[PDB]
């Protein structure tokens, strides 16, 4: 009982030292920055094929694939190019959560209910995709599970738990722990050697997947974090939250530094995903449709409008030419 | 001296292709509107702007009576009938189907397919076709003019077209729509006032039968008064004109009690004119 | 119990920082300097883009 | 070009999954999708003989096909996971109407989801189960309902009643009150888009297929008609 | 920075009275429906009651219906309960919870200590 006094001295503390390092405010060192002025992307292709609502997306490495999932137990790889259903897998349950593509296309990943990490080799020389490893171990619901390389995945668990596996054997090989509520996404760092997740608690933590400890925690939201991502540059990061809001954090000054929200909306938001200069920032809401804001200046530069049901996932390529679009209707539009 | 059919008739024309394309257009923007259900109201849509587009002008020149040969003009007024019996068949599909969703709800969907519903869309116009143009085989009346009911045997009209394409069609949706009623006060009576809510099902209901009833009966009744009665004085020659706007009527009144009646209907309609007329 | 989160706090709060002026500072020179760069941001042209 | 048979491959790949695709949408669509809630030690597990997105189970009715589901291997919370079930036919709910200390958590439970979002258009199919251990006590009667609900004190059986022959009209009334305190929550909101179907079911019952089969066909019509703008 | 800390508790005699206070910080009051749990020893986690953002709707469980009353407070953020006529059956530890999210009337919050938004909890006890 009396370790409660420490931690409210600390917490204090460490409320003080932000406060210290707070020399400004971003809003105010950009404000002599030109408007990035008004963004009107149209859309390009219309992907049909999936019978249910799509709750998962993610671009291949070439920046012409993609693969996608829907409640209907299906799995899509796409040639966006030319639209063409490339493989259709059929999975064991219906209830899929997450998708994944590896960097070098040979593999795919999708887990959800049944509290698994199933992989999928695409590259099978009897020429039928079939499942690979089914990774077990997890206790509550799979809700994402990213690619590091051919033989290493990390993952995320609806029981307040990550994992970073090894496919080969399929084994824990580390437990990232600390999560009060089921972690919703995660991020991984260009540099390959960190990633940050947001769970149902109102906060965000970093990990080094090396070490398997975490660096730092960032508290700003108030309801749960839905969606997660990492900067270009590898030293700041995006969320969205219940609380229809999206705030910026800086790893190195360990604090929020500005927020993007509007009276007018007062919905949640379950994507995000930046641009490749690290400009723009798209979120999807469930009000069905899709904002782009500058991450610089906190203003709506445009929206993605042409969605029926909510908008579930959010994509931009590598090469950034592209941002793709899934939604609960059941369809995927590419924009410009 | 001067015959205002001409203008009714292309008011009636407009106001028909500009409100049946609208659907289309409708179905063609929305995603959740997209389903076998909308296949059919999307058919006698379209059904609707063909009869309106050609019909109206092929009964224009068959009103003014110009010179041309015999077996002539039988090819206008064939064009006519087919054109008028595709809207009756899309609607008794319409009906068919609303009663196969209305008695078996559980095994509608796996009974009532795309390609089902495409081959009762063939079969239904092939029907009309068949239907419509079975004067210029063996039945046509010239054993002159473009007039009508000279070319097109009255006998051939009543004993046929009406006793097969207007009363057994109309008879199938008063049954249908009769269960269609009886279901859903039986479902409302299970504490789903009574007496408002089933008077405005039964309104409701009604006024699909009745707009089809009156469109389509006036002009059939008088053809059997003259077929029985040729005896008796013939009928007014402005008579016949209103039957035969009343009739043509029918491609004008389809969308706003078969599509305007769907709550996402309207709600795509209104944002189709509020984002391209602005 | 409670003591893996206080030795949590404390390392946490063992940490470095920078100031958010300086930080603020680096994410708008990556900004700028990857403007040119950035299909979304600056359009390009029909020939090289293949609409997807 | 000479690069013509990669266009043509890709071609025939896609020509390939769409036909079965359509196979897959036929059988999705023949089939009616169904979710199991319900506290523990409640007869979830056995409601349904079988004898015929953890827990699966199929059965047949009229050549109907249902696809009933069970969330048994979540921790206690469910407000994320629920969302995952927006589209089902409907929701079976078993309740332990013996259990007068966990009669409030699942009356909350219920509200919840009858007032949740994404589910604010779904029927929810309820089964008051353990009628006989209900019976039971009530005869033994050294428990008072009006300890956990006050206001069971003056509540009268419904004049609709209609008491199984022989049931004591100690048993009627309790059973009668505990089906009143659900339906009051269920008609408390809706706007008409979903309602409930109690029911009164026991350990050693079987019809409860029959039940859930009637169910749905009512919620489609019902469906169906609003549709038409009817009801 | 979301926080709940309850005021209030102690000790006092069967039928008498006392009142708790629950001061938030961390997000914005006024959205939110608020409610109060308790856990009695040996037992698990039992919603009291709950109020709604404008204080509109309030609900009470059955065994404190009509002693216990729950009050709101939107210029301070403050949430009170005053309980009042309180039985021996009450000792209990008193947590002062938020429904997860805003502008909803729904709410998860009884999770085996396991619920975010819940306060410390208070101690309350009734006896001789
Ligand atoms: N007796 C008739 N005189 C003129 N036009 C007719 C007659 N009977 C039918 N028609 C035309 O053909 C359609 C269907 O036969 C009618 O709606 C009308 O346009």
């Amino acid at each position: 009982d009396q370790l409660r006094q420490e931690a409210e001295q600390l917490k204090n503390q460490i409320r003080d030292a932000r406060k210290a390092c707070a020399d400004a405010t971003l809003s105010q060192i950009t404000n002599n920055i030109d408007p990035v002025g008004r963004i009107q992307m149209r859309t390009r292709r219309t992907l049909r094929g999936h019978l249910a609502k799509i709750y998962a997306m993610h671009w291949g490495t070439d920046s012409r694939l993609l693969v996608s999932a829907s409640q209907d137990g299906k799995l899509i790889i796409w040639d966006s190019y030319t639209t063409n259903k490339v493989h259709a897998i059929p999975l064991r349950s219906s209830w899929v959560m997450t998708c994944a593509y590896a960097p070098s296309g040979n593999y795919v990943a999708c887990g959800g209910l049944d509290n698994i990490c199933s992989i999928y080799n695409l590259k099978t020389r009897e020429g039928n995709v079939r499942v690979s490893r089914e990774l077990a171990g997890h206790t509550g619901y799979l809700s994402c599970c990213r690619f590091l390389d051919d033989n290493q995945i990390v993952t995320s668990s609806g029981d307040t738990t990550c994992a970073l596996w090894d496919i080969e054997t399929g084994q824990q090989t580390t437990t990232f722990t600390g999560h009060t509520g089921d972690v919703m996404s995660l991020s991984l760092a260009p540099d390959t050697r960190l990633f940050v997740s947001g769970a149902c608690d109102a906060s965000a933590k970093l990990w080094d997947v090396r070490e398997g400890m975490c660096r730092q925690t960032f508290t700003g939201h108030e309801s749960d974090i839905n969606a997660i991502c990492f900067f270009p540059n590898g030293n700041a990061f995006a969320t969205g939250s219940d609380d229809a809001t999206c705030r910026l954090f800086d790893l190195r000054a360990d604090q929020e530094l500005m927020t993007y929200s509007h009276d007018n909306i007062i919905c949640g938001i379950t994507s995000v995903s930046f641009s490749k200069s690290g400009r723009l920032l798209l979120a999807g809401y469930d009000d069905f449709n899709c904002n782009v804001w500058d991450a610089l200046k906190a203003d709506r530069a445009g929206v993605l409008a042409g969605h029926d049901n909510r908008v579930s996932c959010l994509g931009v390529t590598d090469d950034g030419m592209a941002v793709a679009t899934g939604s609960w209707d059941s369809f995927l539009k590419i924009w410009n | 001296g001067s015959s205002v059919y001409i203008t009714v008739e292309l008011a009636i024309a407009v106001l028909a292709i500009l409100g049946n394309v609208l659907v289309c257009w409708a179905v063609w923007l929305n995603s959740n509107l997209q389903n076998v259900t909308n296949y059919f109201v999307v058919s006698l849509a379209a059904a609707d702007i063909a009869v309106g587009v050609l019909a109206i002008p092929f009964a224009i020149t068959i009103s003014t009576g110009f010179c041309a040969a015999c077996h002539g003009c039988l090819f206008i007024a064939c064009f006519v009938l087919v054109l008028t019996q595709s809207s009756i068949f899309s609607l008794l599909a319409i009906a068919i189907d609303r009663y196969i969703a209305i008695r078996i709800p559980l095994r509608y969907n796996g009974l009532v397919t795309g390609t089902r519903a495409k081959g009762i869309i063939a079969i239904c116009w092939v029907l009309s076709f068949a239907i419509g143009l079975t004067p210029m085989l063996g039945w046509n009346n010239c054993g002159v003019a473009c007039l009508f009911e000279d070319v097109v045997p009255m006998n051939y009209m009543v004993y046929f077209n009406f006793f097969a394409c207007v009363l057994v069609p109309l008879l199938l949706m008063l049954g249908v729509y009769l269960r269609i009623f009886l279901a859903a006060r039986r479902q409302l009576k299970q504490m789903e006032s009574t007496l408002q809510k089933e008077c405005h099902a039964a309104k409701s209901l009604a006024i699909i039968v009745g707009l089809f009833a009156l469109c389509w009966l006036p002009l059939h009744i008088i053809n059997c008064f003259t077929f029985f009665c040729p005896d008796c004085s013939h009928a007014p020659l402005w008579l016949m004109y209103l039957a035969i706007v009343l009739s043509h009527t029918n491609s004008v009144v389809n969308p706003f009690i078969y599509a305007y009646a769907i709550r996402e209907f309207r709600q795509t309609f209104r944002k189709i004119i509020r984002s391209h007329v602005l | 119990q409670a003591r893996k989160l206080v030795e949590q706090l404390k390392m946490e709060a063992n940490i470095d920082r920078i100031k958010v002026s300086k930080a603020a500072a680096d994410l708008m020179a990556y900004c700028e300097a990857h403007a040119k760069e950035d299909p979304l941001l600056t359009p390009v042209p029909a020939s090289e883009n293949p609409f997807r | 070009e000479d690069q013509r048979n990669e266009e043509k491959a890709q071609r025939e790949a896609n020509k390939k999954i769409e036909k079965q695709l359509q196979k897959d949408k036929q059988v999705y669509r023949a089939t009616h999708r169904l979710l199991l809630l319900g506290a523990d030690n409640s007869g979830k597990s056995t409601i349904v003989k079988q004898m015929r997105g953890i827990f699966e189970t199929k059965f047949q009715v009229d050549k109907v096909n249902f696809h009933m589901f069970d969330v048994g291997g979540q921790r206690d919370e469910r407000r994320k996971w629920i969302q995952c079930f927006n589209d089902v036919t409907a929701i079976i709910f078993v309740v332990d109407s013996s259990d007068y200390n966990r009669l409030q958590e699942a009356l909350n439970l219920f509200k919840s989801i009858w007032n949740n979002r994404w589910l604010r258009t779904i029927s929810v199919i309820l089964f008051l189960n353990k009628q006989d251990l209900l019976a039971e006590k009530v005869l033994a009667g050294k428990s008072k309902i009006e300890d956990y609900f006050p206001e069971f004190a003056r509540y009268t059986t419904p004049e609709d009643a209609t008491p199984e022959p022989g049931e004591d009209p100690r048993v009627t009334r309790a059973k009668y009150f505990i089906r009143d305190e659900f339906l009051r929550i269920s008609t408390a909101s809706g706007d008409g888009r979903h309602y409930c179907y109690p029911h009164f079911t026991c350990a050693v019952d079987t019809e409860n297929a029959r039940r859930i089969f009637n169910d749905c066909r009512d919620i489609i019509q019902r469906m169906h008609l609003r549709q038409y703008e009817l009801l | 920075q979301v926080q709940l800390q309850e005021s209030g508790g102690g000790l006092v005699q069967p039928g008498g009275s006392l009142r708790l206070s629950c001061a938030a910080s961390g997000f914005t009051f006024s959205n939110y429906k608020m409610n109060w749990v308790r856990q009695a020893p040996g037992k698990g986690l039992e919603w009291v009651s709950d109020i709604s953002q404008s204080g509109a709707s309030i609900s009470y469980t059955g065994s404190v219906k009509g002693r216990f009353t729950i009050s709101r407070d939107n210029a301070k953020n403050t949430l009170y309960l005053q309980m009042n006529s309180l039985k021996p059956e009450d000792t209990a530890v008193y947590y002062c919870a938020r429904c997860p999210a805003p502008f909803t009337r729904d709410c998860f919050d009884v999770t085996s200590t396991t619920y975010a938004y819940r306060g410390q909890g208070t101690q309350v006890t009734v006896s001789s």
